[PDB]
C-alpha cells in the first residue's frame, strides 16, 4: 500500500530528518526533502509534503478541515472510546489524532509505537522523532483514519 | 436461669462524598443483609447525627431476634433502611461473635454448685456468690 | 505523623488533590482527628503552591514533635503517679491560680502533652480534674481526684404502621 | 418498595435495575414473555396442598402468538404501580389481537390450562377450531 | 478466613476471669473447635511457656498478627 | 352475589378497568443514564427505568427540556443544550396520562443542595422591601467548573474563571473594596459571593492561570475589498500582556508587549 | 425566565428567544380543553444531534474522562455564533465573522487560546463544528 | 436551570430570580392536593407588552425582515 | 473576660494612639505598641496585634476567612436581620461587622459606641477614633461574633 | 415597549478591573503574576503587571485629567 | 447455529455496556444423533472394553457429550 510504503520509508530515514525542526503551524515554501537547510515544520505540512512526493497532490496548508468533508479518508474508530487492547488491530500508515481540539496528529507505526513530534509550544527547536504510545496513550482520544487512493477521482 | 443476650456490634458507613451539611438519621433505622442464609434484621437504640466533612460514621446496632443467628461472619450486614443517595457502601469491620442461645446446662449447674456451696455464710465461697449474682458483673 | 500526612498527599498526587482541596482536605482530617479544617486546608494549600512540605511547613502550621518516632509503637501508659508528677511541674508556684492568665496557658500546655503524649486522652475528663484541682489549689481532700480522669476514661411512624397492621 | 438501597462493599453489578427489585422481561414473541412472565412467580406461590402448586394444575403450555409481526420486547415488571398479575398479564396479551381464558383440558382431562394463542377470525385459524 | 481467626482469637482473650494463667492448651483446643479438618495446626513465637497473672491482673487486650504458613 | 367477582379497587365498590391503568398526574424520578450523542436520558423510578428501549439513544428516549430551538430562513438551525447531570430530580409529565411516553418538564434540586447554593443570610421577608431587595435579587448561577457568575439587584456583579482569577465592577463607596485595585488589589476570598451557603469557599476546580485572547477579523466590507486586519489581545498565563495589530496579505505588525518582569 | 417589579415600580423580565415550527408541551388548565399553556419546547431529535459536540455514546457521568465532554454548557444564539462554556478551563464565545473569544488553562489545550504568529484558526476550534 | 455534583464532590448549581406577586403555573404530584411543585412563571400581557421592543404585530418567522 | 479588659485598655488608650493609621490593607510587620513611630494598621491587623500582647497568637493577616473555620468565634446573631431594640443586650468586646461584603469590622463598647477606623479609601491620614453608632447602624449587617479561650486546644 | 426609556436604578458610575492570576502551572513553579486591568469611576485608566514576592510592578496609567 | 456477529444486546438495563459481539459461530448446536452415529459409539464401547489400548482411550475421552472431536 501507498501509506505504509510511505510510512516506512520515513521510519528509515527517520535519523536522516534531523534538519526538520517543530513549529505550532509551521507552513514554509520550500520542501524539507529538496534542501539540506534547517526548515520548521508541523505534522499537517509533513504529511502534505510526504505525500506531495508521489504523484498525489492533496492540499495546502491541509488543516483539521481537510479530514471533515474532502472524502480522501473513512474513518476507522471515532472519538470518545479509549481501548487499549484494540491497539494492536492498527495497521502502519494509519494517522492518530491528539490532543481534545485536534492540536496535534501523528502516524502509526508498528511495535506499539508512532511519529510526531513533541516539545515546548514556543517554537521548541527539538527535531523530529518517535516516542512510546503508553505515555502519550492517555491523550490518544480515539479517532483514527486511513487512506484510499484508488476510487477517489 | 437467666435469659439469651441479644447480639450487637458496631456496623460501618461510607459515604461517596463528605458531607457538606449535618444530616440527622431518623431513631429505628433498620439494617439488614441479602444473603438467604442470615436473613436477620437489626435496628439502632438511639439517634446519631452524621457531622459535615466526616466520610464515613459507626454506629451501634442490637439484634432484634434473640438467638446465636446475630453472630454474622464478617461482611454480612450490607443493607440500609431509609438511606439516603449519600450512602456508598455498608459493611461490619468485625463479626459480632456476642450473641448466645439460652444459658448452658454446665453453666447453670456450675452457678448452682456455687450457690450450694455458699448457703454457709463468712466463707470464700459465699462472698463468691453473693459478688457474681449480679448479672453485669463477671469473672 | 509527619510522613503518613505527606506521603497521603503524595499518593493522590498534586494534580488530583489540585482538583477539589476542600473535599481531599476533609479526608485526612476525618482519618485522623487530631487536625481540624483549618489545620489540614492550610498544609494543602502549601503543598500544591510549593509542590513540597518540609518539617518547617508542618511545625509552622501547629506545634508538633516531628522528630519522634517511638510514639508509633508504643508510649507510656500514664499509671497513676505520672499524672501526679507532671502536674507538678506545670503548677511549680501559687501566683499560676491568683493570675489566671497564665493560668490558661499552663492548662493548654498540660492537655496537649497529655493527650498526645500518652495512650489515654480526652479534653472533658481531662477539664473536670482541672477545674476540680484548680478549685482545691492542688490540695484536694482526697487523692482519688488525680484517679478520678484515670478511671472515667476506659415513632409514631412505627405505632402507626404497627398497630394499622393488627386491625 | 420504597426506601431499600441493597449496596455492597467496592461491589457492583455490571447490568442496570439491580439492588433494587426491577425485574425486566424479554422475548420476540408472547408465548416467549408470557412463559417468563408465569414461570417468574408460579413456583414460590405455595399452598398446603397434601400432594404440588399451581404449576402441576395449569399446563399454561401450547402458547402462540404473531412471532412474525411482533419485535423483541422489554416488558416490565411494574408497569402497573402495585397491580394484581392479570393486570400485567393483559399488557402481555395486547388484547384483541390475542385471546386469553381459562377454560378446561380437554387433552388432559382432570386439570386446568391457560390459553394464550392469536384471534382465531384468521381464516387458517377459523378451520382449525374444533366444530360442534 | 484470617479475619475470622483474628476476631475469634481476639473475642477468646476477652470474657476471661481474673487470677488464670494465660494457658495455650486451650487457646489452640477453641481455635481448633471451629474446624478440625481445616485447621491443620497452631504455633506460638514467645508465649509457649504460660504466663502467671496475679490476683489484680486480667489479660483482656493484644494485637494478633496471623502468620499463615 | 355470584357476578360481583370482578376485578375492584378501593373501600367502597369501583369498576377497575382501562383507566385505572392510565396514571393521573406527574411523577418524580431521578437521572440514572444519559445518551450525550443525543442528549435524551433515562429516568429510573424507585423499581423500574422509564425507556432504556432496545433502540439506544436515537429511535426512542426521553427529551429534555430546551431554552430555545429553531431554524433561520437560511436553514441554519440554531439552539441551546443545557446541562445535564446525573442522580439530579426531574418532574415528569406522561402524554395523555398514557403510561411508556415520559417527558421531563423541569429538574429540580433537593433542599440541602438549594441551601448550599445560595448566598442569602434572611430567613424571610416581603420582596418589596428595599433592604430585602439588596439580597433577594440576586442572579446566582454557578457553571460547572466551580467559577461561578454573579448579578445583583444593586451595581454589584461579580464573575469568575480558571483559578482565582475574577472579573467584578461595582458604584457604591461602601461597595468599593469588593471591586478595588489598591496595593495589590481585593483578595478572593474578600468577596462574600465567593463562599457556599453552609459557610464554606467556594474553591475553583482548576487552579493554573488561564490565557485570555480577543481575536478579530473578518472577510468583507461594504467598499468591497476583502478584509485583512487581525489583531489581538492576548493574555499570556504568566502576566504578559500583547495588544497587535496586523494585515496578513501585506506582511505587516505592530505590537505593543509587555513582559511578566 | 423571570419576571417581577421592583420597590420603584419599574417592571423588570425577560423575552426568551420564540421560534415558528417548533414543538411545545402542553398543558391544559384544570383539564378543560381551549385554555392552552406551553410548558416547555422541545427540539426533535436530529435537531439535538446536530447542535452537540459530545462525541460519547453514553457512560456515567461520575467518571472523569465523561467529565470533560459531558459538562459543556453549549448553545448557540438566534445569531449563528455561539457560546461555550465547559467543566475544564475552555471557554469559547463567538462573535461576528471569525472573530471570537477564548481561554484556556491546560498546555494541551494551550492551542485553542494562543497568539502565536497569526493566532489560532476559528477552524482549529472543535467547538466551531456541527 | 441545572443541578447538580461533580465527581470530586462539590455541588453546582444555578438559583433563578424568584419576585413576589408573579404567577406560577402548579401541577401537583400524583394528581393529589397538598403537594404543589412550580412548573414555570409566566407574566401578564401587559408586563409582556412592556418588556419587548418589537414593533410588528405579526409575520411568520421565516421573513428576511 | 479577656476580651472584655483588653477593650478596656485600648479604650483608656485610644487617645495616646494617634501614631497609628487608617488604610485599606495595611499589614505592617512593626508592633504598632512597640514603636512611637506612625504606622498605617487597619482594623483586622489591629485586633491582631492587640491579642497578640498576651499569650494568645491567632495567626495573620486574620482575614475574613480566618472565622469561617478557626473555630476561635461562636456566632452571637447571624446576619440578614437588624434589630434596634437587642443591641443593649450585647457587651463590650463583641466584634461588629460592617459593609455588606465583610469590608470592614470594629469592636462594641458601652454606651452605645463602637471603635473602628473611618476615612476616605485611598490611604486616609486619619488616626483611630469612635464614633456614634447611631449613623453607621445603617451599615451593621446584623453580624456579632464572641471570642472563646478556655475550650481552645 | 409603551414609548418610555429604560431609566438605569443606579445612576453613580461603576468601576471595572480584570484581576488575573493562579496557584502553579506545568512547570511545577509556583504562581505569582498578578495584573489588573482597573478602571475607577472617574474615568482613570490603569493597566499593570505584578509580582508580589519579588517586590516588582510596572503600570501603565492614566488619569482622569 | 447463529451466523457470526448475531448477538447484538444483553436485553437488559446495559448503563455500562455499548455493545456486545460475537467473533465465531455456532456449531456446538446439533439436533439428535442418527441411527449410524450411535452404531459407531456402541462399536468404539465394544472395542474399547480392553484399557491400556488407544482405541480405549478413544472412548474414554469421547464419553462426555460435548466432546465431538
Amino acid at each position: 500500500p501507498l501509506s505504509t510504503i510511505l510510512a516506512l520509508d520515513l521510519n528509515d530515514n527517520l535519523k536522516s530528518l534531523s534538519n526538520i525542526k517543530y513549529m505550532f503551524k509551521g507552513a514554509p515554501k520550500e520542501n524539507p526533502f529538496g534542501t539540506d537547510k534547517d526548515v520548521y515544520i508541523d505534522t499537517y505540512n509533513l504529511l502534505y509534503w510526504l505525500y506531495l512526493g508521489e504523484d498525489e497532490e492533496l492540499a495546502y496548508p491541509m488543516n483539521i478541515n481537510y479530514f471533515f468533508t474532502e472524502g480522501r479518508f473513512f474513518t476507522i474508530f471515532g472519538k470518545g472510546h479509549k481501548y487499549k487492547v484494540d491497539v494492536s488491530k492498527f495497521i502502519v500508515g494509519d494517522i492518530l489524532f491528539f490532543g481534545r481540539s485536534d492540536t496535534n496528529i501523528g502516524i502509526y507505526v508498528g511495535d506499539g509505537e508512532f511519529i510526531s513530534m513533541m516539545g515546548k509550544f514556543p517554537k521548541d527547536e527539538t527535531p523530529i522523532g518517535k516516542y512510546k504510545l503508553d505515555d502519550y496513550w492517555n491523550e490518544f482520544n480515539g479517532r483514527v483514519m486511513r487512506f484510499d487512493e484508488e476510487v477517489y477521482i | 436461669k437467666r435469659q439469651s443476650k441479644r447480639a450487637y456490634g458496631d456496623v460501618t458507613i461510607q459515604f461517596y462524598q463528605p458531607l457538606d451539611m449535618r444530616m440527622y438519621i431518623p431513631a429505628g433505622t433498620t439494617f439488614t443483609s441479602t444473603r438467604q442464609e442470615y436473613p436477620q434484621q437489626f435496628e439502632t437504640l438511639v439517634d446519631y447525627y452524621a457531622e459535615p466533612d466526616s466520610t464515613e460514621i459507626v454506629v451501634e446496632v442490637y439484634c432484634k431476634e434473640t438467638g446465636v443467628a446475630g453472630n454474622v461472619p464478617e461482611g454480612t450486614i450490607n443493607t440500609i433502611a431509609s438511606g439516603s443517595s449519600l450512602i456508598r457502601s455498608v459493611n461490619n469491620e468485625y463479626s459480632f461473635n456476642t450473641g448466645t442461645k439460652e444459658e448452658s446446662q454446665e453453666d447453670f449447674k456450675r452457678r448452682f454448685h456455687s450457690f450450694v456451696e455458699s448457703r454457709g455464710r463468712a466463707t470464700n465461697k459465699s462472698v463468691r456468690y453473693g459478688a457474681l449474682q449480679i448479672p453485669d458483673v463477671e469473672g | 505523623t509527619y510522613s503518613k500526612i505527606m506521603k497521603d498527599l503524595s499518593n493522590y498526587g498534586r494534580d488530583n488533590i489540585s482538583k477539589g482541596i476542600d473535599k481531599y482536605t476533609s479526608k485526612l482530617s476525618s482519618k485522623y482527628k487530631n487536625l481540624k479544617k483549618a489545620q489540614a486546608k492550610k498544609i494543602i494549600e502549601k503543598f500544591v503552591k510549593e509542590g513540597k512540605v518540609t518539617e518547617k511547613e508542618y511545625e509552622k502550621i501547629t506545634g508538633n514533635k516531628v522528630d519522634d518516632e517511638l510514639t508509633s509503637d508504643n508510649r507510656p501508659k500514664l499509671t497513676k503517679d505520672k499524672l501526679k508528677s507532671i502536674l507538678k511541674e506545670k503548677f511549680k508556684t501559687q501566683d499560676d491560680f491568683n493570675n489566671s492568665k497564665k493560668k490558661k496557658k499552663a492548662k493548654t500546655d498540660a492537655l496537649k502533652e497529655l493527650t498526645t503524649k500518652y495512650r489515654f486522652g480526652n479534653k472533658t475528663h481531662a477539664t473536670t480534674l482541672l477545674d476540680e484541682y484548680i478549685k482545691y489549689k492542688g490540695e484536694p481532700p482526697n487523692d482519688e481526684a488525680f484517679d478520678k480522669y484515670l478511671k472515667a476514661i476506659e415513632s409514631p411512624l412505627v405505632m402507626f404502621s404497627r398497630m394499622l397492621f393488627n386491625w | 418498595i420504597q426506601e431499600v438501597q441493597a449496596v455492597l462493599p467496592e461491589v457492583g453489578w455490571l447490568i442496570d435495575g439491580d439492588g433494587d427489585n426491577e425485574v425486566k422481561f424479554t422475548g420476540s414473541s408472547a408465548h416467549e414473555v408470557m412463559t417468563g412472565i408465569i414461570r417468574r412467580f408460579i413456583p414460590y406461590m405455595k399452598y398446603n396442598y397434601t400432594e404440588n402448586t399451581i404449576d402441576n394444575y395449569l399446563d399454561y403450555d401450547d402458547l402462540s402468538s404473531w412471532d412474525e409481526f411482533e419485535k423483541l420486547t422489554e416488558v416490565s415488571a411494574f408497569t402497573n404501580f402495585d397491580g394484581s398479575l392479570k393486570q400485567l398479564m393483559d399488557m402481555v396479551t395486547a388484547r384483541p389481537f390475542n385471546e386469553l381464558f381459562f377454560k378446561n383440558s380437554e387433552k388432559t382431562p382432570g386439570k386446568a390450562q391457560l390459553v394464550l394463542r392469536k384471534t382465531p377470525f384468521n381464516p387458517t385459524e377459523w378451520r382449525a377450531l374444533d366444530m360442534i | 478466613l484470617q479475619k475470622h481467626i483474628e476476631s475469634v482469637i481476639r473475642s477468646y482473650l476477652n470474657n476471661l476471669k481474673t487470677s488464670d494463667d494465660l494457658i495455650i492448651t486451650d487457646l489452640i483446643q477453641a481455635i481448633m473447635n471451629i474446624d478440625d479438618v481445616l485447621i491443620y495446626d497452631v504455633s506460638f513465637d514467645n508465649l509457649d511457656e504460660n504466663i502467671i497473672v496475679p490476683p489484680q491482673g486480667i489479660i483482656r487486650a493484644g494485637e494478633i498478627k496471623v502468620e499463615l504458613k | 352475589m355470584v357476578v360481583r367477582f370482578q376485578s375492584s379497587m378501593g373501600r367502597s365498590l369501583k369498576r377497575v378497568d382501562s383507566d385505572d391503568l392510565n396514571v393521573k398526574g406527574l411523577v418524580l424520578a431521578t437521572v440514572s443514564k444519559i445518551n450525550y450523542k443525543y442528549q435524551s436520558v433515562e429516568v429510573k423510578v424507585n423499581n423500574l427505568t422509564l425507556g432504556s428501549r432496545i433502540g439506544d439513544d436515537g429511535s426512542l428516549a426521553v427529551p429534555y427540556p430546551k431554552s430555545f430551538i429553531g431554524r433561520t430562513p437560511e436553514g441554519s438551525v440554531f439552539g441551546t443544550k443545557p446541562l445535564i447531570t446525573e442522580g439530579s430530580v426531574v418532574l415528569i409529565g406522561f402524554l395523555n396520562d398514557d403510561i411508556n411516553s415520559p417527558i421531563i418538564l423541569s429538574v429540580y434540586g433537593d433542599n440541602e443542595q438549594n441551601k448550599m447554593i445560595n448566598t442569602n443570610p434572611l430567613d424571610g421577608g416581603k420582596f418589596d422591601t428595599e433592604s430585602v431587595y439588596k439580597y433577594s435579587s440576586s442572579l446566582y448561577e454557578i457553571l460547572p467548573s466551580l467559577n461561578y457568575k454573579y448579578d445583583d439587584g444593586e451595581g454589584t456583579s461579580i464573575r469568575t474563571y480558571n483559578g482565582k482569577s475574577f472579573f467584578s465592577m461595582t458604584s457604591g463607596e461602601e461597595e468599593k473594596p469588593q471591586a478595588t485595585d489598591f496595593y495589590t488589589g481585593t483578595e478572593y476570598q474578600d468577596l462574600f459571593t465567593s463562599y457556599y451557603g453552609n459557610k464554606t469557599l467556594i474553591e475553583p476546580r482548576i487552579q493554573k492561570a488561564p490565557n485570555m485572547l480577543f481575536k478579530h477579523q473578518g472577510v468583507f466590507y461594504d467598499d468591497g475589498t476583502p478584509d485583512n486586519h487581525i489583531t489581538t489581545l492576548f493574555i499570556s498565563e504568566r502576566g504578559d500582556i500583547r495588544a497587535s495589530v496586523l494585515n496578513t496579505e501585506t506582511q505587516k505588525r505592530t505590537t505593543q508587549e509587555m513582559s511578566s518582569d
